[PDB]
């Protein structure tokens, strides 16, 4: 099964800076990588689908890039609302899988 | 407008079993798959399985001990996840999401937190928390309320039926002798209180017992 | 009009139906099989066209017994439909050539 | 009934026989060749269908001289059988079109 | 030829716990990985075929998962009867090969 790796686990940053979360697939999965946001006592929220494609209702500061086995979710100038845990998920081959997730800290 | 609905909680005794539910609404298709995701306290997400309500077929994460059975009801648009012979390891929040057959989870439920123990349910006791007559206040003032003596988790706390979100904190519960306790605080401009009431709404799903308590000054 | 021209369309309306049903059954059959890639409808539909035309790119293919089965039904209906137009195009050309001989 | 319709079935009964014999000889020929993948009957049978239809997914193929040989016999019988129905479908359409001209 | 790796060689565990044996293929072999049990002075016994598929006559506590180059045989609550050596075998490409095998100890 496809292993998804999120390093580092925690990630700091100064208010308003640019931040990038990394998710490495254990093998080439194209662009079939999706991103979720999860706040304290919250359900996951889709942020990016298929690596690049943005979702409706999601701030424009969120972007995602990548293909193959390396993907990155970025945030232009993080705000406090962005503090949460971010997960990646693949859908390239069955079964779907999730990254260990990364925590943002301002 | 809330596509998937799950019961907030379910208490289960060791070895027992439970059937969680996920009722969906909104655009319904034949291609739609309902997924279940397990999340243990202090852990990430874990795929449990999926089911295609239409055909009614289901697949499970072959990596972990199979403890589920998925079924659905084309009629009520409700998917069911049968968890059996639970233990401590099985306690966690179980989310359900909807995938349009294209790989990603567009909408998720609020998740049902399943706690497993032979202990017994207990609604919480909500005690207000107003300052003391000898406490000065700045431009702002801090009120709060104490939810003590309840089991199992969770308890949702809102301020003014939700109309008040700015300045709210709800500290993670704490356990001791099979009973949780927690506090939530609220902050508003000094002027606005008590001229404009401030009440803390406290719902406790495991026992279906929502309750209110206003925060008036100390007589 | 004529049989050959009717069958063509029929094969076309049938090919489309098979393409749609095929991509649907494809996903139904492949999910649950670790490492399977034919597991989402959009690309499954593409895989379907790829198969009906036998253009084989090898980017997606079934790995399960039922998938393989679904696959065979699609290749057959694909090859047959496309072979049914070729045969209809032959009749069209044979009859016209008959007219160009005062036959 | 007629030749064209007889041959079709014949090609069908012959294609099946070739599919079965082919998958069997395929495994017999490929085992012993390091790195070979066409080495178990079930998938060899699937490989066989894949080949007779020329759908080429490239998931399985012979790597030995005799395998390649077995492969060529299957492609030929596949292409011929499927080309024999197309030709039978043309005769069917040509004769019916003849009836629709009072010819 | 395909190399199959079983780490660790020995594997302990407390009675009734959940145990997982790992078998890594030196290249993607799909799900064509099979599992065998071998007790002292015994012949190998098929436990799992094609990575997941269980065999008739085998306890239900035995399960196997994996695809590609990583597979794992698990045992829900090991019993003493389970003490033995476990081997993996591939069948994806010729010639068939065997893992170095792993020994369970309670
Ligand atoms: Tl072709
Ligand atoms: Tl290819
Ligand atoms: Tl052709």
């Amino acid at each position: 099964d496809i292993l998804l790796t999120q390093s580092p686990a925690i990630l700091s940053v100064s208010p308003g800076e640019r931040v990038s979360f990394s998710c490495r697939a254990s093998q080439s999965i194209g662009t079939d990588i999706h991103w979720y946001q999860q706040r304290t006592n919250g359900s996951p929220r889709l942020l990016i689908k298929y690596a690049s494609e943005s979702i409706s209702g999601i701030p424009s500061r969120f972007s995602g890039s990548g293909s193959g086995t390396d993907f990155t979710l970025s945030i232009n100038s993080v705000e406090s609302e962005d503090i949460a845990n971010y997960y990646c998920q693949q859908s390239n081959r069955w079964p779907f899988t999730f990254g260990s997730g990364t925590k943002l800290e301002i | 407008q809330v596509q998937l609905q799950q019961p907030g909680a379910e208490l289960v005794k060791p070895g027992a079993s439970v059937k969680l539910s996920c009722k969906a609404s909104g655009y319904t298709f034949t291609s739609d798959w309902i997924h279940w995701v397990k999340q243990r306290p202090g852990h990430g997400l874990e795929w449990i399985g999926e089911i295609i309500p239409s055909y009614g077929r289901a697949n499970y994460n072959e990596k972990i001990q199979k403890k589920a059975t998925l079924t659905a009801d084309k009629s009520s648009s409700t998917a069911f996840m049968q968890l059996s012979s639970l233990t401590s390891e099985d306690s966690a929040v179980y989310y359900c999401a909807r995938e349009r057959g294209d790989g990603y989870f567009a909408v998720w439920g609020a998740g049902t937190t399943v706690t497993v123990s032979s202990a017994k349910t207990t609604p919480p006791s909500v005690y207000p928390l107003a300052p003391g007559s000898a406490a000065q206040t700045n431009s702002m003032v801090t009120l709060g309320c104490l939810v003590k003596g309840y089991f199992p988790e969770p308890v949702t706390v809102t301020w003014n039926s939700g109309s008040l979100s700015s300045g709210v904190h709800t500290f993670p519960a704490v356990l001791q002798s099979d009973l949780y306790t927690l506090s939530s605080s609220v902050t508003v401009p000094s002027s606005s209180w008590p001229s404009e009431t401030v009440t803390c709404n406290v719902a406790h799903p495991a026992s279906s017992t929502k309750v209110d308590k206003k925060i008036v000054p100390r007589d | 009009s004529a049989l050959h021209w009717r069958a063509a369309g029929a094969a076309t309306v049938l090919l489309v139906i098979v393409l749609l049903a095929g991509s649907y059954l494809a996903v139904l059959a492949e999910r649950g099989a670790p490492g399977a890639q034919l597991i989402t409808y959009p690309r499954a539909l593409w895989w379907s066209v790829e198969t009906a035309t036998t253009v084989g790119y090898g980017d997606l293919y079934p790995v399960t017994l039922w998938g393989r089965c679904v696959a065979v039904v699609v290749m057959v209906a694909g090859i047959t439909s496309f072979g049914l137009v070729t045969a209809a195009l032959a009749t069209w050309f044979v009859g016209r050539e008959q007219e160009r001989r005062g036959h």
